[PDB]
């Protein structure tokens, strides 16, 4: 069985500005109540300042893996357990702000 | 009453651009560290669409009032508020928030 999942990207602060659609299956919302918003916002309040540096350190990891696991608020008001994996891009063509891709998995906590 | 109510203003994304001080000796925040964080990451996640939808009146009507809601406190557990909230505009430039503390 497929694990659910859905790819998004965001800027550095963790605002998302691209999201997969099959993030309605996985959380639920459709993309564009995502789009906008901090990755953060949908955190467990317990779970929120590990993202945060979860962010912070991604953009210092010369773009390798970070992997991170939190408790995401579907739109039915369940928290499930998100393991996202992200990695910085830039392209080296440009001296353009790196952006951080994200892939976002519904995973078990035990 | 009085010492239990304080403004807040915020972007029209929701987040702290200002704070009264007074949220201190209520629910323990210091203003300064609430700037540039979205409301959002802030209410209790049984409040969340409710305040979603608020905050849609508030931008269609301009003023609304949130009826109850829970911020997540500073040191843990909930203060329970209601918001009266008005859009800035000029010639939406902020959202002026009048906060008043149901419960400790
Ligand atoms: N938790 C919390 C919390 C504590 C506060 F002191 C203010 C606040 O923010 C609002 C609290 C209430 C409202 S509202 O009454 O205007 C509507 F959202 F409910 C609003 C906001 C932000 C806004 F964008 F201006 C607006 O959406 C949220």
């Amino acid at each position: 069985c497929q694990p659910t999942r859905f790819i998004s990207r965001h800027n550095i602060e963790g605002i998302f500005t691209f999201v997969d659609h099959r993030c309605v299956a996985t959380v639920g919302y459709q993309p564009q109540e995502l789009l906008g918003k901090n990755i953060v916002e949908f955190c467990h309040p317990e779970d929120q300042q590990l993202l945060r540096d979860s962010f912070q350190q991604v953009v210092k990891l010369k773009g390798q893996v970070l992997s991170v696991m939190f408790r995401f608020r579907s739109k039915n008001q369940e928290w499930l357990w998100m393991r996202t994996s992200s990695f910085t891009f830039q392209n080296p063509y440009s001296d353009e702000i790196e952006y951080i891709i994200c892939t976002n998995t519904n995973v078990k906590n035990s | 009453l009085d010492s239990k109510t304080f403004l807040s203003e915020h972007s029209m994304d929701m987040k702290f651009t200002y704070c009264d001080d007074r949220i201190t000796e209520l629910i323990g925040y210091h203003p300064e560290e609430l700037l540039g964080r979205s409301a959002y990451e802030f209410y209790h996640a049984l409040d969340s669409e409710n305040m979603t939808k608020s905050h849609q009146n508030l931008c269609t009507k301009g003023q609304v009032v949130s009826g109850q809601y829970r911020m997540l406190a500073k040191h843990g557990g909930y203060v329970w508020l209601e918001t009266q909230g008005t859009v800035i505009y000029n010639p939406p430039q902020c959202i002026m928030c009048v906060n008043y503390v149901l419960s400790e």
